[PDB]
């Protein structure tokens, strides 16, 4: 059960740590259409 | 003669100040370039000339 | 010898990029096995006769320098692109991609090289009967013709 | 001189005959 | 027109940091044109390291090396049995050295 | 050709002329500062205000883009040995043109690297000051400069720094950030040069923040309370970590 | 040739030649070691073509 | 233009005299320079008020 | 305590452990060496720490900071996982360089930068 | 200057010492510092005028110095007359002339070449009181000079250090690299 | 062959005379110049020349 | 004379406005010259000359 | 590599010329390690053309 909340940080923390570092590929594309909004029709065009 | 180049090269190379492991590895792999060295020059082919003005003196591993 | 170096080059070229077959790849298969046998693996000096031992060191040689050097290069080639890609990435000097990617261009290109340079390297051990290096290769011919279907020198 | 020319090809061979 | 979207107005002066291109001579304070300056004096290393050393090291080495790759050191066809045929030597004589 | 009248010409003639007429060598000013403290002075008559090791703080073998940039020499060298795009001999031999030029860029910044001021003194009168640079050959360049030539630069080094109102020293008195002053004329081995960039590394001791900060805002320092020190502990040529 | 072209000149780095008189005695015999091989690799070659 | 301190001139060369040494300032020669001319005209006796020919 | 004189400081601590186990806990069952094992791990913690951060401190703020973050991880400090999970997400994959010289040429190699 | 005059009150100076450090407490001829108070200004400055400026003591360049026990710092900076020291064969009582300065034509010993060039370093006139062979220094930086102690070890390994140095070294070990692989390569 | 070395002595002396000093560059500094690169060749080739079996040819 | 009225105009938009400071600066500032309307008729003076 | 062997370097320099090119000299030594293996590499080569 593990009623206790503080007594459980480091599994509370990894339970959202993975998924931060994991959204780092996203954040990182997020990034870069907002850098180059042309970008995504230029790549469409050559592709 | 020379173990004190090892502090020296810390300068430029911190990890062997902050692991002497790594001091150690160095210290095995010069002693292993060396013995490297020495089986090279006796035991290499180091083909050379068959002139008598210089044969048997190791310049070539002729023999 | 050069115009002929020339031309051997570009019929080894032009059969790369024609691709080959299944015959064709099962004689460049035994080729190839039988030339790093017998000149790569092996120590030339080793061979009992003058010429043969003189032969297959030039063989060796003619390997090495359209082999070995060739997918040297190439692979340093592709090594200093990915270290280029790396230090604009990291905007700094890297290290690690230099002997990784070079060992891995290496082993990527030796294959290819071989393949295309397979039959030069089979043909400049035809010492000749007489002698043990010589026999073998009339062996691997022999067992090359049968599979090809064809007669080759 | 001693080697002025600087190297020598001693790996070229004499052409081994090669008639029938 | 004094009003740009893209430009910004110049209403101080740009220091030297903003310059694309550095300029070799220079004026002393006196009205003396300084042709000479030590931007003359490092800009004339690679300039003389070709004209002494690198071209006329390689020039000749490239030459001979281009000339085995396209035109087979000029080597006459139509021979015979190249065991036997006479060897067409690669470029030996440096024309970049003075004969 | 003087037959032909152009009022911008004669503007400029004006201009000239007038500029000439009026503006003489000697110029007044009003911008002196009194230090508080009385200057202590060397057996040389001169203070010393800042100090540093350039060369010694500085990267200069492993320094981006210039790796980058010599690390793509060996690309066209076998591009050329190989010839792996089927050229022309002109086409090929282009590939050489890269490996003659390609260090250039390090050559220049390797240059600019010397023009970190390792030394500044200031000399009796508060109105000249002497900067002393070494470059990585060990040639040392010492040149003396007009206070008033100075022209601080903001911190992103893309704009002139109010010369009155400029933050650039911490509060007890060391630097900031690494300070860029343009001097307007620069007499470097009898050479005279126009707005020349020069920069105070801010891993640098600050000596005497007042005259420093004095000196980089172009103020003439009364010096009328002088003492002098005799220590010859300075030899000439004298040895330094700045190599 | 570069250091000459660079810094020798009156307006870089003009130096004070305070030298009265050379004291050379033996730089021609350490200078002549270049044109002595170069005799020596004449006279080879020479001899071995005759 | 750099022009030294010719008080500090004197200090450096004691027996110089001021004008000596207001000319050697006027002079054009680095601040080193003109310290060291200073000293070697009082040490010889030089006349620096002449217009070599 | 004449090693102790001698050692350096910053691995005095490591050394003090070293005796006091050696003195001690060899001869007890009870002490675990797990946690001596334990200690030295948080001590070459930070001795990496300060490697990384001379290695690295004239060419990558970014990495040094990094560094610092994953060794306050491994510290256990509180918000350190999440915090360097932040980092991480946050972190570009081609860096921006941050040690343009001050005299060095800008205008044109920015495009690189 | 309002602002100049403000800071200053926070403002702190630093001692002006550096690597060199302070030749009175290396060098016996080098007298301790002293600070000197200019007078009152001049109300009126004769074009003929002499400074009133307190007298600095002179002291005059001595002929030669005496055998510093360890302690030796040269006045100026000698030229390296060489890298490694000479074995020299000392008579007992004899007296020895030193060269400081680093260009004497006779070897460690004084030339008379100091007198012609400009520097403060003097011959260091000395005497043994055991004959028998004593290594003296070259390069003129032993702390223990006239006596070698292996200081020219320490001024290789500063050349090396710096970057032209370096340079000059490598390029000759990579010039007989050339050799060696030529050499080595002879045969093909 | 042996005339050679008195010339490359001369060679060296020239060289040397140009280094560690007030240059004033002028036109007959720059005709001695050409002087020079023109005496290398013409010295150098006279050498090949002493060369006896180039001679015949 | 095409490329001289372009050097002047670019020259006479930069005495009032500061000069490029990189790709995009440049590009903007090249544009701004082309629809300058001194550039015009400077470059129609000119092209008959 | 020359005057290091000597003990006495001023006195090298001035029996040889009592002139200094010593910067140079030893600076020459970088440029020379490597300006000479196109040369080297192609006079093999010409050495092979030969023997054969
Ligand atoms: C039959 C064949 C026909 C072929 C086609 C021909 C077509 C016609 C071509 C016509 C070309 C006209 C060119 C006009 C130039 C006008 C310049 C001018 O007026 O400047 C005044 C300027 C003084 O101005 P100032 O107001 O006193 O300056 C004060 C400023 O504080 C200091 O200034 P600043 O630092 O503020 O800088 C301001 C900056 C403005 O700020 C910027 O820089 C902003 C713009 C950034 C982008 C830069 C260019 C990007 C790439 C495109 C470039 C296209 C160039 C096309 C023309 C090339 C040929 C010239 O503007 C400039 O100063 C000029 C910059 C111009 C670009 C230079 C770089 C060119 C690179 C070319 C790369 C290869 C391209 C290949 C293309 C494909 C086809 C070949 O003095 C000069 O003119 C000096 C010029 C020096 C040039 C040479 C430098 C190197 C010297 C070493 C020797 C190298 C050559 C050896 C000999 C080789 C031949 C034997
Ligand atoms: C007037 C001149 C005009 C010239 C033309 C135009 C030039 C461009 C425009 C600029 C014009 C002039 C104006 C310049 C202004 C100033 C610009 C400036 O300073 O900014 C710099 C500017 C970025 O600065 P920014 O504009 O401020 O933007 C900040 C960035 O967003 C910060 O970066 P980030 O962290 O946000 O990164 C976002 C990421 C967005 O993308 C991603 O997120 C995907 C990344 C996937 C990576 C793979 C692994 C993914 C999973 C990893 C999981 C973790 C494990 C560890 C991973 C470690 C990292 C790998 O960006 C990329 O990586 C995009 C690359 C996409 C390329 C296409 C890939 C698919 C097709 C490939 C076809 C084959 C190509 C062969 C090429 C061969 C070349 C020899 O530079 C770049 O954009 C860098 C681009 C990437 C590096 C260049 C080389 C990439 C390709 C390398 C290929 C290597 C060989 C592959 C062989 C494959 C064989 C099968
Ligand atoms: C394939 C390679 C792979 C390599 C991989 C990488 C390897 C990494 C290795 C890392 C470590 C490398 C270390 C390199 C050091 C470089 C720096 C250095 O040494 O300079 C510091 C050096 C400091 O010197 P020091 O250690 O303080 O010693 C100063 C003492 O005054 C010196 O005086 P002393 O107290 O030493 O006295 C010497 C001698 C003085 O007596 C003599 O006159 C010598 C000859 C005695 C008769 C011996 C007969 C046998 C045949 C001798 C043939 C040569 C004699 C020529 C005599 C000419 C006389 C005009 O003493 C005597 O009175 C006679 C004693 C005889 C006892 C017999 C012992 C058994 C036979 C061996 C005898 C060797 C004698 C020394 C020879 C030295 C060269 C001439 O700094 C300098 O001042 C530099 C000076 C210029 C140096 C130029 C040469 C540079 C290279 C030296 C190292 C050679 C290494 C070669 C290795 C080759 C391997 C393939
Ligand atoms: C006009 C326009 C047209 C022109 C057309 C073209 C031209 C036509 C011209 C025709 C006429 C030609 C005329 C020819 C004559 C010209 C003469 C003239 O003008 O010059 C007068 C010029 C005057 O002399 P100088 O050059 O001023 O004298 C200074 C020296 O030459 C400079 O040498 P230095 O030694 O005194 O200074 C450098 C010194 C600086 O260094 C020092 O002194 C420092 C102390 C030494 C030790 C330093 C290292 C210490 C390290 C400590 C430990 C560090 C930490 C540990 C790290 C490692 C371990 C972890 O370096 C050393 O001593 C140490 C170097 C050691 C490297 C060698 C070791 C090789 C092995 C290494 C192996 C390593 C890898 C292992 C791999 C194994 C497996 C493969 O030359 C002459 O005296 C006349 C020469 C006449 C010919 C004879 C040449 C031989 C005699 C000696 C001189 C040779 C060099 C100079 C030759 C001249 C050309 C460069
Ligand atoms: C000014 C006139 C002049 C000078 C100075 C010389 C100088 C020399 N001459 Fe010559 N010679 C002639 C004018 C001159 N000569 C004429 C007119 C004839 C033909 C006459 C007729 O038949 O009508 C002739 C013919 C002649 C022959 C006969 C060729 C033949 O008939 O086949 C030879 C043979 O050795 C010779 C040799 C030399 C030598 C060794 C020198 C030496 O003095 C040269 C020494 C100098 C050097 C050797 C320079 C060293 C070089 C360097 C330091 C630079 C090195 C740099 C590089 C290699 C890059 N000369
Ligand atoms: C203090 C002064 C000292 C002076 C010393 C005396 C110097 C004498 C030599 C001077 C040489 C000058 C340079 C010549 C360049 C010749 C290049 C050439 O054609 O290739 C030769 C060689 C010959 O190659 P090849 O393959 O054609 O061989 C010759 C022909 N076959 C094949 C039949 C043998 O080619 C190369 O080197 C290829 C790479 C060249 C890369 C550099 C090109 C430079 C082009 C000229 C400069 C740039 C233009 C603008 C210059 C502006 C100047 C202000
Ligand atoms: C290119 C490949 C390398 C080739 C090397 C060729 C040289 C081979 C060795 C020659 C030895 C004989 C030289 C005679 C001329 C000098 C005589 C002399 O002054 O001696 C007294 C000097 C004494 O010098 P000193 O400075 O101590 O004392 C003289 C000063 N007074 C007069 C005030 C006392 O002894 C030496 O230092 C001998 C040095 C011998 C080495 C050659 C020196 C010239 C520079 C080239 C160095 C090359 C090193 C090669 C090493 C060996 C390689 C196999
Ligand atoms: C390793 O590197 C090296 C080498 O290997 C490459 C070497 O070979 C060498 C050896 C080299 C040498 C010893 C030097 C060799 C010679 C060199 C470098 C110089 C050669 C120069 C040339 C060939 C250029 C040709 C010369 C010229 C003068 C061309 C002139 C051209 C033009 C267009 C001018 C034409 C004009 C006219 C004819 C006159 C018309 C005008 C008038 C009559 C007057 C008009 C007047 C009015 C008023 C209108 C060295 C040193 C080296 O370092
Ligand atoms: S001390 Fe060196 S010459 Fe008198
Ligand atoms: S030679 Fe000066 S200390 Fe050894």
């Amino acid at each position: 059960h593990l009623t206790p909340k503080v007594l459980n940080k480091a599994q509370e923390a990894e339970k959202l740590a993975s998924q931060i570092q994991a959204q780092r590929f996203s954040n990182r594309l997020v990034a870069f259409s907002s850098q180059y909004p042309r970008a995504k029709l230029f790549f469409a065009g050559i592709g | 003669c020379c173990n004190n180049y090892f502090h020296y090269f810390e300068r430029y190379f911190p990890r062997l100040r902050y692991q002497p492991f790594t001091k150690f590895l160095a210290q095995a792999a010069t002693v292993y370039f060396f013995f490297k060295i020495g089986d090279y020059y006796f035991t290499s082919r180091r083909y050379g000339s068959n002139d008598a003005r210089m044969n048997g003196l190791m310049y070539s591993n002729t023999y | 010898s050069c115009t002929t170096r020339r031309f051997i080059d570009e019929k080894e070229k032009l059969e790369y990029s024609r691709g080959y077959n299944q015959q064709e790849l099962e004689a460049s298969k035994l080729r190839k096995d039988f030339v790093k046998k017998y000149i790569v693996d092996f120590d030339t000096t080793l061979y009992k006769t003058q010429v043969e031992r003189d032969w297959a060191y030039i063989a060796k040689r003619e390997y090495r320098y359209e082999v070995q050097l060739k997918s040297i290069g190439y692979g340093g080639a592709l090594a200093n692109a990915v270290l280029l890609w790396r230090i604009y990435a990291n905007k700094k000097m890297v290290f690690w991609p230099i002997p990784i990617v070079g060992a891995l261009g290496y082993l990527y290109f030796q294959p290819v090289f071989f393949q295309k340079s397979n039959k030069r390297f089979f043909d400049m051990c035809n010492v000749g009967e007489e002698y043990y290096l010589g026999r073998e290769r009339n062996k691997i011919l022999r067992e090359c013709n049968k599979i090809l279907n064809v007669e080759d020198f | 001189a001693l080697f002025f020319m600087a190297n020598t090809a001693i790996s070229v061979p004499s052409v081994l005959d090669t008639s029938p | 027109p004094n009003n740009i979207k893209g430009l910004i107005p110049k209403t101080c002066r740009l220091p030297a940091t903003r310059n694309w291109y550095r300029r070799t001579s220079s004026f002393e304070r006196n009205g003396f044109f300084n042709i000479h300056t030590p931007v003359l004096n490092t800009k004339m290393i690679p300039w003389l390291l070709f004209i002494v050393l690198t071209w006329g090291w390689s020039s000749f080495q490239i030459g001979g090396y281009n000339y085995e790759r396209f035109d087979d050191n000029g080597e006459r066809r139509n021979t015979l049995y190249w065991k036997l045929s006479p060897v067409e030597f690669p470029q030996s004589k440096l024309w970049n050295r003075p004969s | 050709l003087n037959h032909v009248q152009n009022m911008l010409e004669e503007n400029l003639k004006y201009d000239a002329q007038k500029y000439n007429d009026e503006v003489a060598v000697i110029q007044k000013t009003s911008r002196i500062y009194k230090p508080t403290y009385t200057i202590e002075f060397n057996r040389e008559g001169e203070v010393l205000v800042y100090s540093a090791d350039p060369i010694k703080n500085s990267v200069v073998y492993f320094k981006y883009p210039y790796v980058l940039y010599e690390a793509a020499i060996p690309l066209f060298i076998w591009a050329w040995i190989y010839n792996p795009l089927e050229l022309s001999k002109n086409a090929v031999n282009s590939l050489l043109i890269y490996p003659n030029i390609a260090w250039i860029p390090r050559m220049w910044y390797w240059r600019s690297l010397q023009y970190k001021i390792q030394k500044m003194y200031l000399l009796r009168g508060g109105k000249v000051a002497k900067i002393e640079t070494q470059s990585l050959a060990g040639d040392r360049f010492t040149s003396w400069v007009e206070t008033y030539q100075f022209h601080p630069l903001t911190q992103d080094q893309k704009n002139f720094d109010n010369q009155d109102n400029a933050e650039f020293l911490e509060d007890e008195g060391q630097l900031k950030y690494e300070l860029g002053v343009q001097l307007d004329n620069l007499q470097e081995m009898g050479t005279t040069s126009q707005d020349i960039v020069i920069n105070f590394m801010k891993e640098g001791t600050v000596h005497h923040p007042e005259l420093f900060e004095a000196i980089v805002k172009g103020y003439n320092i009364d010096t009328s309370d002088y003492v002098i020190n005799t220590a010859n502990n300075l030899r000439a040529r004298e040895g330094n970590h700045n190599h | 040739i570069l250091k000459v072209a660079r810094f020798r000149v009156l307006k870089m780095r003009p130096k004070i030649s305070t030298s009265y008189r050379p004291h050379g005695k033996w730089g021609d015999f350490l200078a002549c070691i270049i044109p002595l091989i170069w005799c020596i690799n004449i006279l080879t070659n020479s001899n071995l073509i005759l | 233009y750099c022009q030294m301190d010719p008080e500090e001139i004197m200090r450096r060369v004691p027996g110089i005299t001021r004008k000596e040494a207001e000319f050697i300032t006027k002079l054009g020669l680095s601040p080193q320079e003109q310290v060291d001319f200073a000293y070697i005209a009082y040490n010889i006796g030089l006349d620096i008020f002449y217009f070599t020919n | 305590n004449v090693i102790r004189a001698q050692i350096p400081d910053e691995d005095r601590a490591e050394f003090e452990i070293l005796k006091k186990y050696y003195v001690t806990g060899q001869h007890d069952s009870l002490v675990d060496p797990q946690d001596v094992l334990l200690q030295l791990d948080r001590i070459q913690v930070l001795k990496n720490l300060k490697m990384i951060e001379l290695n690295e401190e004239a060419y990558d703020p970014e990495l040094v900071r990094l560094e610092k973050l994953k060794a306050r991880v491994l510290l256990e400090e509180e918000g350190a996982l999440l915090e360097y999970a932040h980092f991480i997400s946050k972190r570009p994959y081609n860096k921006p360089y941050e040690k343009w010289g001050v005299s060095e040429e800008h205008v044109k190699q920015q495009i690189l930068g | 200057m309002s602002a100049i005059l403000k800071r200053a009150a926070k403002y702190k100076r630093v001692s002006s010492i550096l690597c060199e450090g302070e030749a009175h407490l290396r060098d016996p001829f080098t007298p301790p510092p002293v600070i000197l108070k200019p007078p009152a200004p001049r109300k009126d400055k004769k074009p003929d005028d002499i400074t009133d400026f307190p007298a600095q003591k002179l002291i005059p360049l001595p002929e030669s110095i005496p055998y510093q026990e360890g302690k030796y710092r040269p006045a100026s900076i000698p030229m390296v007359a060489g890298f490694f020291p000479y074995n020299c064969y000392l008579q007992q009582g004899k007296v020895y002339s030193w060269c400081s300065c680093g260009i004497s034509q006779s070897g460690p010993w004084c030339d008379g070449l100091c007198n012609s060039v400009v520097t403060r370093c003097r011959p260091v006139v000395f005497n043994v009181s055991q004959s028998g062979y004593y290594k003296i220094c070259n390069c003129k930086f032993s702390a223990n000079a006239p006596f070698c102690n292996n200081t020219h070890r320490k001024m290789v390994r500063y050349h090396h250090q710096t970057h032209r140095g370096f340079y000059e070294i490598w390029g000759a070990a990579l010039f007989v690299l050339g050799w060696v692989y030529m050499g080595f390569n002879y045969y093909t | 062959i042996m005339i050679s070395m008195p010339a490359t002595i001369k060679v060296v002396n020239w060289t040397l005379s140009l280094v560690n000093g007030a240059l004033k560059i002028d036109l007959p500094f720059l005709f001695s110049m050409s002087f020079l690169l023109l005496f290398l060749v013409a010295g150098f080739t006279g050498m090949w020349l002493s060369h006896v079996s180039l001679n015949v040819s | 004379e095409n490329i001289t009225a372009l050097v002047e105009n670019c020259k006479l938009l930069a005495t009032k406005y500061e000069k490029p400071q990189n790709l995009r600066q440049a590009a903007t500032f090249m544009k701004e010259v082309f629809k300058l309307e001194n550039y015009r008729k400077a470059v129609w003076n000119r092209s008959q000359y | 590599m020359g005057s290091v062997w000597f003990r006495n370097r001023y006195w090298w320099y001035r029996s040889l010329y009592d002139d200094y090119v010593a910067r140079e000299a030893k600076l020459a030594f970088g440029i020379a390690a490597f300006i000479w293996l196109p040369h080297y590499y192609w006079g093999i080569h010409l050495n092979r053309a030969f023997e054969v």
